């Protein structure tokens, strides 16, 4: 299970799609056309096979300077 | 409570001048500070907090107990930019300047992406939840709307992602100001955010005007980022080093820049280009107004040069 950042446009995203690949909405930004969600590792590929996903990012570590 | 010092840093960015045009204290103002959180109680602090939150694992929390500061990286830089003009302690650039502090980071000083991003996001909804109210596209400087007309990053990391970008375009696209510390690590760059256009790179000097070795290189201006002292939990002090210290120098200067337009004119610059040369935005001010230290012009030790808020508010009146 890792934390990830879908790009994919507000009208044609369904947050009930993301439970059918095991993972779970953890934060729909009002924004930007993304969403964070948690997933079992094997679902990345599943995610960028979806038409309507732009993007799939890693949660990545910004520190303190 | 110790009595009231002036940091040499404050005095280096030619601060305390402005403080009778203003000190920040413009209701308009807020600068949201994206850190490890705020010792909200701090007697040198207190009453400059207007709003806390907290992103943390992708929940944005209010709560007093989830925004507080666990690390005293967040509370530090916060003291720079606003710490309270009194009889204690220290004061910061803008010593009347509201502050949102949006915890981004947690006790160990690291945070996600995402958090960020969240915390981005709630620096121009605001309080209210909505980014423009009365849907009229001003949303810094905007009476009606709670944005924060500054977002300081004394953060940064290696990746370029672009849902953050997005992120940046958003708050650049509501007239705010961002800033954030070109990293730590001596790198001929900086890290992001602050590597992106929209955002304004900021390294660090020493007290002898000498660029911080540790200061990764090609910032877009320099300010005071060594023997630092400000504010730290719990109620006290303590001195730093970093480009995270010089970041929130630079923010101050903007606080008071949009703050002292604002009192006169009734509106806020634009934020401006890197390339900005002209009074007309705020980065070309900070740019014509620093100190250019080092080879004439811009250079890759200290970019445009040392933040001098006195002669930047007063091309911004001029
Ligand atoms: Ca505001
Ligand atoms: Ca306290
Ligand atoms: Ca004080
Ligand atoms: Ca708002
Ligand atoms: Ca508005
Ligand atoms: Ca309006
Ligand atoms: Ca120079
Ligand atoms: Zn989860």
């Amino acid at each position: 299970t890792i934390r990830v950042i879908v790009s994919v446009d507000k009208a044609k995203f369904n947050p009930h799609e993301v439970l059918g690949i095991g993972g779970h909405i953890v934060y729909q930004f009002k924004l930007i056309p993304a969403v964070v969600v948690d997933v079992p590792a094997n679902a990345v590929g599943k995610l960028k096979k979806m038409p309507e996903v732009e993007k799939v990012e890693f949660d990545h570590q910004a520190v303190l300077l | 409570q110790p009595a009231q010092t002036i940091p040499w840093g404050i005095e280096r960015v030619k601060a305390p001048s402005v403080w009778s045009i203003t000190d920040g204290s413009v209701s308009v103002i807020q600068v949201a500070v994206l850190d490890t959180g705020v010792d909200y109680d701090h007697p040198d602090l207190a009453a400059n907090i207007a709003w806390c939150v907290s992103t943390l694992r992708g929940k944005v929390s209010t709560k007093l107990r989830d925004c507080a500061d666990q690390n005293g990286h967040g509370t530090h830089v916060i003291g720079t930019i606003a710490a309270l003009n009194n009889d204690i302690g220290v004061v910061g650039v803008a010593p009347g300047v509201q502050i949102y502090s949006v915890r981004v980071l947690d006790a160990r000083g690291s945070g996600s992406y995402s958090d960020i991003a969240i915390g981005i996001e709630q620096a121009i909804l605001g309080p209210d939840g909505v980014a423009d109210k009365d849907g009229d596209g001003i949303i810094a400087g905007d009476p009606d709307d709670d944005a924060a007309e500054v977002i300081s990053m004394s953060l940064g990391g290696p990746a370029d992602d672009s849902y953050l970008y997005d992120m940046i375009i958003q708050a650049y696209n509501a007239g705010i100001v961002i800033v954030a510390a070109s990293g730590n690590e001596g790198a001929p760059s900086p890290s992001y955010p602050a590597a992106y256009p929209e955002v304004i790179a900021v390294g660090a000097i020493d007290s002898n005007d000498n660029i911080a070795s540790f200061s990764n290189r090609q910032p877009e201006v320099s300010a005071p980022g060594v023997d630092i002292l400000s504010t730290y939990p719990d109620d006290s002090y303590e001195t730093l080093m970093g480009t995270a210290m010089a970041t929130p120098h630079v923010s101050g200067v903007v606080a008071l820049i949009q703050a002292a337009y604002y009192q006169k004119y009734g509106k806020i610059l634009p934020v401006g280009t890197f390339d900005d040369i002209s009074k007309n935005t705020v980065r070309g001010i900070l740019h014509i107004t620093a100190d250019d230290l080092g080879p004439t012009g811009w250079d890759a030790d200290y970019g445009y040069g040392v933040v001098r808020a006195a002669l930047a508010v007063q091309a911004a009146l001029g």
